[PDB]
């Protein structure tokens, strides 16, 4: 199993993934399509009235729509075990769509969040009454800055030898730093940080003020912990794992990977934990309002 | 009590007479006569330009008289004047009051009337030596809001008010020299005849009124309408006028004969005109209704010929060059829009 | 004692109203047809008119 | 409404210096400004513009590079910086207001001038006559050619007459090709077609007595027609 | 484009500076609250604007850092539907009724009150189509010549169906329910109350918390979060 890419780490081919994982994605591909594909259906034809938060919800649809067609490619490198059949021209851009989607969603699913605390506990404030244009602007600029931290994945010659298999996947448990690690962590403590102040400092100032006696303001103050509880639920299973690989790599050293043989199983479900959030997505952000 | 008595009896008497009178020298509707011309083609206007800027609602639009500057007001605060081959602005105007209702536009282009909800109508200069636009002139003597307002001349100007009165106006001096009084409620519209020398006003009585510039008198008196006037307009030959309700009808009023002529309106229409508008050789009617769109009829069998379906909040303003060539709408969306 | 006056302006009114000539309304009906008839070719809305001719194309 | 103007005076070969206009009457801040100077016995040619908000500015391509132009709105005073003074520099400067919009009328009011003494392609509009004697009471006929057409798509001609008389700023005549300007008898008329303009006074006085410029504005540089005397 | 000569690419340059000053202007505009001020005549309408104090007429002041716009359209006396919805987005009405003159009649009419036709004009303006999603703020004045007037007379004359003991508590809350009750809609709506008086100088704070809660909501909604 250690082999030599441009180091000496391990990687594993267990006879398990295509029982479980190629059915899980499907199951993600069928349903998540559908949904943001009326999503963005209904509001670029049906929908006539925009203001500079009805369009930080069209980005992080398209974050997620241009994620869920990149699954099937996927799904067969998973039930194929590990053999890229579609040389090198793809390999770069579908592990590319996928680690630019999940932040490009993230980042749409944090401005909302913080566009709301700006609503509801500071209001008439100058922020709250942006034109759309500016709106567009910063849309704009998070879709670089977005970019811009990703694009080292394209400049590879991505497809390995495993001895007689080709693999296209970025993840591997080698012993080396890189930077791509880091940035699948950087994307969970300090988002968590900032829904979890808004979403508290919203909820008590909205029960302080005496006007939690409404239905309709009882149902939003619900609304407001579904999207933070999912959070913790969809994208924490995938960090431990990691976390644990952080602490095995510590403990001893990586040349006696057979301890590995269970950590990255787990690991390759606990990551597929994460496209639920785009299948989840439209059921707590556009239909239910 | 004895005199109110008999003068109400008389009063009534001559009304039935008036209309006796009225009843004797109808013998042929204007449908059975126009059983014979073929109908215009089904008009297929489209939007040529689009005239953006406006931040609230629009509530009166002019037309220049050479056919290429207009103006618009809204409730903002601001007077702007277009150019509509150019879609550019010439002029952007600011009022001491944002609560207007009426915008007119000087015959010969060296002036602009404004005023609404204030009891005041305001004369604005555009061609000074300074650069700018100042206000020249002031005229208040009213008690409720202004309806209308339209120039007689360059110094002659004939409003009319929301307290059941209209007032015709030397600029120079700024004092009423003749005042129109009969209505019972509140005045709507007025219009000028061709020549200048008639004017016919609607009000909410839901009765139109023939005036006279010269004596100050009320020479005809037109009633069949159910509910309130909004609109009204001059045939482009001077003779006959069509009015425009709140029940979802227009109507076609005679002078010389002084009787209705036909009927405009449909069964799927149940919302009020508010605004009517002809055509350079009077074929045309266009109305506005409230239900966000406009109809074209054809004013010789009254019968729809076209829709003018761009608006997406009530019409409330419409008006058609002084040549043929382009009619322009506006609404409570804030956009202007010319159709040829 | 005053709204008497008020009274006979309105029979005044009615008075000088109901002392005019009217016509027949065919004579009228002819009137209107004949005025939109002969005006038929200067309306550039009821006759289309080509693309160069017009200034808004 | 007035423009007074200072800052000349005589100057080395060597040396840089500055002209001020201060704008009294009008609305400074929604006029763009011209800079027009005048030759010692020779006519007077298009210098500098600067717009309303300052944002274009065009100049000449004999000046380009040495002449900066610059307003101070607020305060009503707009000036013009010169670095290199050259010997054939000499003349007397004018600032000339104008307002675009439609139905405008340009170049309408003209300063009042700065003489400046120095220590020692373009549309071509040509005037033959340089001398046209005649006597009150008789019509007179001035013309101006030009190098290529002035009618433009839209259908308005960009020429302009305008008259000076002795020991006097000049002031505008004629817009576009028949408009006449504010204040001027009736008297004066003037036409053309393609590239040929006539200017006619059908009545005469003895206060026509002058020079007059055809001026184009198609594109600039803007040029001046050479001057034609008219005396009595 | 190319098309233009050099005196078309000047109108171009004007047209544009005057779109950015209209739209310079209307910020201005956009942070400020209007209020419409409404009333029955002689019901301390002069009264709270001096507690609040700086055809149409206007007032203008001003509260920590926000700025509150006033109409006050008493003079008019036109029909009512004709201008009525040019107040259409307007934060807030407010409604100033006087208790304290629940027993005398009408100057026109000995027979109808001060009170029937000021619910009659509340009913008329509460559940109009235009005001359908505007909040309505309700000042109860003079509240000292009431407390002097009720022991007196019994307030059957006005109320014949109510059974009280005639005091000052418990027929303020009997007269606040009845007016709040006239409410048809109570889900995009809401009537605050507050009982004023002379010499009271909290009146511009209850306006102020109504107007926030009133933005918040319209905040919620804007997003969709509500
Ligand atoms: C326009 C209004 C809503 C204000 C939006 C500001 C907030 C919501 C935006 C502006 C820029 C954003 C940040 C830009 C980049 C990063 C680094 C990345 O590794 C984690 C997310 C994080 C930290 C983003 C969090 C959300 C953010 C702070
Ligand atoms: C093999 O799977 C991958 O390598 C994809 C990872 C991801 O971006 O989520």
């Amino acid at each position: 199993f250690l082999e030599i890419d441009k180091k000496n780490c391990c990687v594993f081919r267990d006879d398990f993934i295509v029982k479980v994982l190629p059915p899980v994605l499907g199951l993600e591909f069928i349903f998540g399509l559908l949904g943001n594909g009326l999503a963005l259906w209904i509001f670029c034809f049906h929908l006539k009235s925009w203001k500079s938060s009805r369009i930080f919800l069209f980005n992080l649809a398209v974050a997620d729509f241009l994620l869920i067609i990149c699954l099937p490619f996927l799904m067969d490198n998973y039930v194929r075990r590990w053999d890229w059949k579609f040389g090198d021209i793809p390999c770069r851009l579908m592990l590319f769509m996928l680690a630019m989607n999940r932040q490009g969603s993230i980042i749409f699913l944090t401005v909302v969040a913080v566009d709301r605390y700006f609503r509801v506990v500071h209001p008439h404030h100058a922020l709250n009454k942006i034109s759309n244009r500016t709106a567009a602007i910063i849309s704009c600029l998070l879709w670089g800055i977005t970019i811009g931290l990703t694009v080292h994945l394209l400049k590879k010659k991505m497809p390995i030898q495993n001895g007689g298999a080709n693999l296209c996947s970025s993840f591997s448990i080698c012993h080396t730093f890189q930077w791509h690690e880091a940035m699948f962590l950087l994307e969970f403590f300090l988002p968590l940080g900032i829904i979890l102040f808004c979403s508290a400092r919203i909820i008590w100032s909205l029960r302080q003020r005496q006007m939690d006696r409404h239905a309709k303001i009882k149902r939003a103050i619900t609304f407001i912990m579904v999207v933070a509880i999912v959070f913790v639920i969809c994208f924490l299973p995938s960090v431990v794992v990691r976390i644990r690989i952080f602490w095995l790599l510590h403990t001893s050293g990586t040349q006696n990977c057979e301890v590995y043989r269970s950590v990255d199983l787990a690991f390759f479900i606990t990551l597929s934990f994460t496209y639920m959030n785009s299948m989840l997505d439209p059921v707590v952000y556009y239909f239910s309002s | 009590g004895s005199e109110l008595d008999q003068l109400r009896q008389e009063a009534e008497q001559l009304k039935n007479q008036i209309r006796d009178a009225r009843k004797a020298c109808a013998d042929a509707t204007l449908s059975q006569i126009t059983n014979n011309i073929d109908p215009v083609g089904r008009i297929q206007m489209r939007t040529r330009r689009t005239l953006r800027g406006h931040l609230a609602k629009i509530y009166a639009m002019h037309w220049g008289t050479d056919s290429r500057l207009l103006v618009s007001a809204s409730q903002d605060g601001k007077l702007i004047i277009w150019d509509s081959y150019t879609t550019n602005k010439v002029h952007a105007i600011p009022l001491r009051s944002s609560w207007v209702m009426t915008c007119a536009y000087a015959p010969s282009g060296n002036y602009v009337a404004c005023g609404g909800l204030d009891n005041i109508c305001s004369i604005y200069n555009l061609k000074t030596r300074e650069g700018n636009v100042r206000v020249s002139r002031e005229l208040a003597g009213h008690t409720g809001y202004l309806s209308c307002c339209r120039f007689l001349d360059d110094n002659q100007i004939v409003t009319s008010s929301g307290d059941t009165t209209c007032a015709l106006w030397d600029i120079e001096t700024g004092q009423q020299t003749t005042t129109f009084t009969g209505h019972t409620g509140d005045v709507m519209s007025l219009s000028l005849a061709p020549d200048t020398r008639l004017f016919v006003s609607g009000a909410c009585d839901a009765s139109a009124k023939l005036w006279d510039v010269r004596e100050g008198m009320c020479r005809q008196t037109f009633t069949g309408h159910e509910s309130d006037i909004n609109a009204i307009c001059f045939f482009p030959n001077g003779n006959a006028f069509a009015t425009g309700s709140d029940d979802a009808t227009c109507r076609l009023f005679d002078l010389r004969a002084d009787q209705e002529l036909m009927t405009y309106s449909h069964d799927n229409i149940i919302c009020g005109i508010t605004s009517v508008s002809f055509s350079k050789s009077g074929r045309l009617l266009l109305a506005g209704y409230d239900d966000f769109n406009c109809n074209v009829w054809d004013a010789l069998k009254a019968d729809r010929a076209g829709v003018l379906a761009g608006h997406d909040n009530r019409v409330s303003c419409l008006g058609v060059t002084d040549d043929g060539m382009a009619v322009a709408t506006g609404s409570w969306d804030s956009f202007l829009k010319i159709w040829n | 004692t005053a709204s008497i006056a008020q009274a006979r302006k309105l029979v005044e009114q009615l008075k000088m109203e109901a002392n005019i000539d009217r016509i027949k309304v065919s004579k009228a009906a002819a009137d209107l047809m004949a005025y939109c008839e002969a005006h038929a070719k200067e309306d550039p809305l009821l006759t289309p008119v080509p693309a160069s001719e017009n200034p808004f194309r | 409404v007035q423009l007074v103007e200072s800052g000349g005076g005589l100057v080395q070969p060597g040396g840089s210096r500055k002209l001020s206009c201060s704008a009294s009457g009008f609305a400074f801040s929604s006029f763009g400004m011209h800079w027009v100077r005048q030759a010692p016995e020779k006519g007077l040619e298009w210098v500098a513009y600067i717009s309303s908000g300052s944002g274009t500015i065009y100049y000449a391509d004999t000046v380009k590079g040495r002449f900066t132009i610059s307003r101070d709105d607020p305060k009503n005073t707009l000036f013009l910086q010169m670095t290199s003074l050259r010997s054939e520099d000499t003349a007397m400067y004018y600032c000339v207001r104008s307002i675009y919009y439609y139905g405008s009328s340009p170049f309408d009011f003209w300063g009042q001038g700065t003489t400046l003494t120095v220590s020692s392609s373009d549309i071509v509009m040509t005037q033959a006559t340089s001398s046209v004697p005649v006597t009150p009471g008789e019509s007179v006929s001035i013309s101006c050619r030009s190098s290529k057409s002035l009618l433009h798509s839209n259908g308005n001609t960009y020429l302009y007459w305008f008259l000076q008389r002795p020991g006097q700023s000049p002031q505008l005549l004629i817009y576009r090709m028949s408009n006449l300007a504010s204040g001027v008898p009736d008297r004066f008329s003037g036409s053309g077609s393609g590239t040929a303009f006539t200017l006619t006074i059908s009545r005469l006085e003895a206060e026509d007595v002058g020079v007059y410029y055809c001026m184009q504005h198609l594109e600039y540089p803007l040029t001046f027609g050479a001057g034609t005397k008219l005396e009595l | 484009g190319c098309t233009l000569s050099a005196e078309d690419k000047a109108a171009v340059e004007r047209s544009k500076m005057i779109d950015r000053n209209l739209r310079e202007d209307g910020e201005k505009a956009a942070r400020e609250v209007k209020l419409l001020l409404l009333g029955a005549g002689e019901s301390g309408k002069n009264t709270i604007v001096k507690q609040m104090k700086i055809g149409i007429v206007e007032t203008h002041f001003t509260f920590k850092d926000l700025h509150f716009k006033m109409f006050d359209v008493g003079a008019q006396r036109s029909e009512r539907k004709k201008w009525i919805h040019c107040f259409e987005g307007v934060t807030a009405i407010i409604f100033c009724v006087a208790l304290s003159d629940y027993d005398l009649v009408l100057a026109e009419d000995e027979e109808m009150n001060r009170m029937h036709a000021s619910m009659k004009l509340f009913d008329s303006i509460c559940n109009n189509k235009w005001f359908t999603d505007t909040s309505i703020i309700l000042f109860l004045n003079k509240k000292d010549l009431f407390e002097e007037k009720i022991k007196k007379s019994p307030l059957t004359i006005c109320y014949p169906e109510y059974a009280g003991s005639n005091t000052y508590e418990e027929a303020a809350a009997y007269i606040q329910c009845q007016f709040e009750d006239l409410n048809k809609r109570k889900d995009t709506k809401e009537i605050y109350t507050h009982f004023t008086c002379s010499t009271d100088t909290k009146n511009v704070q209850f306006v102020f918390d109504a107007v926030t809660d009133v933005i918040i909501k319209n905040n919620l909604k804007d997003c969709g979060l509500f």
